[PDB]
């Protein structure tokens, strides 16, 4: 009826002016279709949202214009936006290749500046945050709704949430405690309960979770279907979804498995297939059937399964994958495991097929089968560089060094600008042991590509190619020489430098670092014992060995790494 | 040289290796596979038996692939059953070529040493082929 109405203002407005509220309707019609592309709601949201703000930024902001504003409008669309984002992708940190989730997370930035005292904004924010894997900005964000106000049930369940997902089980099991005590109606809430057994589960009380779920299998799920289909009630930033039911579900079924209860978890599970057959959860439901079935140790019904997906499912590959993964452990064989991705080929053949069949060969150390498929790949794919490169790797690490040198001297020739491939052509040629030709094609490709500075992958293979031309440089020193190669400790001094610069862009671009940090200070370590080898400059080594140590020890290397410490101090 | 490869390429990283014995490892392989070129070393391609296929399979390959019927042992001397002349003890039931027995003259099952005659394995087992 909504579409109805929305069609006939539409036509009757042929010429009347586009207002938000419209597109605001018609992105939450398109989002209650399921066969509706969602980058059709995101664009409506987006458009929505770009005339509000137009409307609101002629003007001063006075009482009128929080009015124009509107801050709850702004807020259902950021819920508009979050509910593109599901549950399971929300809590594992993995945003959605379109980012819906950081302009539903800016747009709540946006009206927290504007309100700080918008606490609901708050829980939005810390769970967008949350979904965006930002779980400390999430932590400061509850931590202001705590603040602000102590008796918010929702803040200390949202912190619940952020701690078990942090594997911080204690503070996790306090903000849990707290919420007890807090309201005694909430633990008839279907999401209160699902979030305590989904704890209780984590830390290892699979009987408390067996009770919490009992409790919460008691509460309207089977009423839940017509709730869902008819939601009137005064809800929040907390609402329960018919997928939290079927989350509610197949934990149960799960922890009634860990406790012995076989039967049980068959029958709930068996009730949980037929109760959400129609939507996406069938499958769902189909997938965990063939998971609870492999551990119950009935194979065969779970490979029956898994072969049963239709070629028209999207989650044909998924379902082929893990019937994969349990055949080469559990049956430890090969011969299926590669069988599981060939047949994936043959059936149908793609744009992708040959690649993770190669992928899947190289788990397997497959190589020729491998560069096979990945020529095929490249007979499909013109040009694809991905492939190229992935080629390039499979034919060196094939132990057939001719064609492979010939395959990187052809593939020079045709694009001489693939900084990549001039770095597999050198540690190629260092593998043959072909000094000449390996400095004669090194020096004039590093020395040439200066002029992509900020850039920092460019700046990684700038990099890569001077610690390469240094390794050249050493390789190439006769045993019995006591003389310091200066050339060697200026490129080593450059790649060193590099390697600072692009450890901090990897910062502001809030990567993890560690492992250049690590690789660093094994360069430095590298550089020290080189220094002390010819000349014993005692204070120069001492003090770059302090560097290196004081350098090596940010962030959480303390108890990760300790053969780093390992070497500095036997040094 | 191809097996050689294979072998090398599985060697370079089974589960966790140090530095430098995988550093020794890929010096001997670069040495062996830059002396000269792998050259697969001809060999009588012989017709399979486990399958109705024509696609003869290597006299050294026992995975018969594409076919899924791989070939039983033989515990006398190694060489996979490729006739009919196999036969097994009720001790071990481990599939014997006569010509590698009767080269070999072994009185005794190579693997769990049966101590009966065995040509009268043979004749029994080639009666048990014929109630099949
Ligand atoms: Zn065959
Ligand atoms: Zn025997």
């Amino acid at each position: 009826d909504a579409e109805s109405q929305i069609d006939f203002i539409n036509q009757t407005t042929n010429n009347g002016e586009r207002t938000s509220e419209i597109a605001y309707l018609e992105a939450l019609v398109s989002t209650k279709q399921e066969n509706v592309d969602p980058r059709v709601t995101i664009k409506l949201l987006e458009e929505s949202l770009k005339l509000h703000i137009a409307q609101a930024n002629r003007l001063y902001p006075s009482f009128d214009f929080y009015i124009v504003l509107n801050p709850d409008f702004l807020m259902s669309l950021s819920q508009a936006y979050f509910f593109q984002v599901g549950m399971k992708e929300m809590l594992a940190g993995k945003q959605p290749q379109n980012g819906v989730a950081s302009k539903g997370t800016k747009l709540l930035d946006f009206i927290i500046k504007k309100i700080p005292g918008l606490i609901p904004a708050y829980l939005l924010q810390a769970k967008g945050k949350m979904s965006m894997g930002n779980t400390q900005e999430a932590l400061k964000s509850v931590t202001k709704v705590i603040e602000q106000d102590p008796k918010n049930e929702e803040a200390y369940i949202l912190s619940a949430m952020i701690a078990s997902s942090s594997k911080n089980f204690s503070l996790a099991q306090n903000q849990l405690q707290q919420a007890l005590s807090n309201n005694f109606m909430i633990r008839d809430n279907p999401l209160f309960m699902l979030v305590k057994g989904e704890v209780e589960y984590a830390q290892g009380s699979y009987q408390a979770c067996l009770e919490t779920m009992k409790a919460a299998y008691e509460i309207p799920e089977v009423k839940d279907k017509a709730n869902q289909s008819k939601v009137v009630s005064a809800m929040s930033v907390l609402q329960f979804s018919d997928k939290d039911r079927c989350s509610i579900f197949l934990l149960y079924a799960k922890a009634l498995q860990q406790n012995n209860n076989s039967k049980e978890a068959k029958k709930i599970m068996t009730q949980a297939i037929s109760q959400f057959t129609g939507t996406t959860e069938e499958v769902n439901v189909l997938i965990a059937n063939s998971e609870i079935a492999l551990q119950s140790g009935d194979v065969k019904k779970a490979i029956s399964i898994l072969k049963g997906v239709p070629q028209e499912s999207p989650y044909f590959l998924r379902a082929r994958q893990i019937l994969a993964d349990v055949y080469l452990d559990q049956l430890r064989d090969r011969r299926n495991y590669a069988k599981c991705y060939a047949d994936l080929i043959e059936i149908d053949p793609s744009f992708d097929n040959y690649k993770m069949l190669g992928d899947a060969l190289m788990k397997i150390r497959e190589p020729e089968e491998a560069s096979r498929a990945y020529e095929k790949a490249a007979l499909i794919k013109p040009d694809d560089e991905q492939i190229i490169q992935l080629l390039g790797l499979s034919l060196c690490q094939t132990h057939d060094y001719n064609k492979a040198l010939t395959y990187y001297e052809n593939a020079l020739r045709m694009n001489p600008k693939r900084l990549d491939l001039i770095i597999d052509l050198g540690k190629l040629c260092i593998q043959i042991k072909n000094f000449n030709r390996a400095e004669e094609i090194l020096k004039p490709d590093i020395f040439s590509d200066e002029y992509q500075l900020p850039t920092y992958q460019n700046l990684k293979r700038n990099q890569e190619g001077f610690y390469l031309i240094a390794k050249l440089n050493i390789k190439r020193t006769p045993p019995g020489v006591f003389t310091p190669i200066d050339m060697y400790r200026k490129a080593l001094k450059k790649s060193i430098q590099i390697q600072i610069d692009v450890i901090e862009k990897a910062k502001q671009e809030g990567e993890d670092v560690e492992k250049e940090r690590k690789t660093l200070a094994d360069m430095y370590i590298e550089l020290a014992k080189y220094t002390n080898q010819y000349e014993k400059n005692e204070k120069a080594t001492l003090d770059i060995l302090a560097e290196a140590s004081k350098y090596t020890n940010n962030q959480d290397t303390m108890s990760k790494t300790v053969g780093n410490q390992e070497k500095i101090l036997e040094l | 040289f191809r097996e050689c490869s294979r072998a090398f390429v599985k060697l370079q990283n089974l589960e966790n290796i140090t530095e430098d014995e995988k550093e020794r490892y890929e010096a001997i392989a670069v040495s062996i596979f830059t002396k000269h070129p792998p050259l697969d070393s001809p060999c009588e391609y012989t017709p399979c038996v486990g399958k109705n296929c024509s696609q003869q399979v290597s006299e050294y390959d026992i995975h018969c692939r594409a076919c899924g019927s791989n070939f039983s042992p033989c515990v006398a001397s190694g060489r996979p059953i490729f006739q009919k002349e196999f036969y097994q003890c009720k001790n071990c039931r481990h599939k014997m070529i006569e010509s590698e027995v009767s080269r070999l003259k072994l009185y005794n099952c190579a693997l769990c040493h049966s101590p009966i005659d065995f040509k009268r394995f043979t004749e029994s087992n080639n009666n048990n082929n014929n109630n099949i």
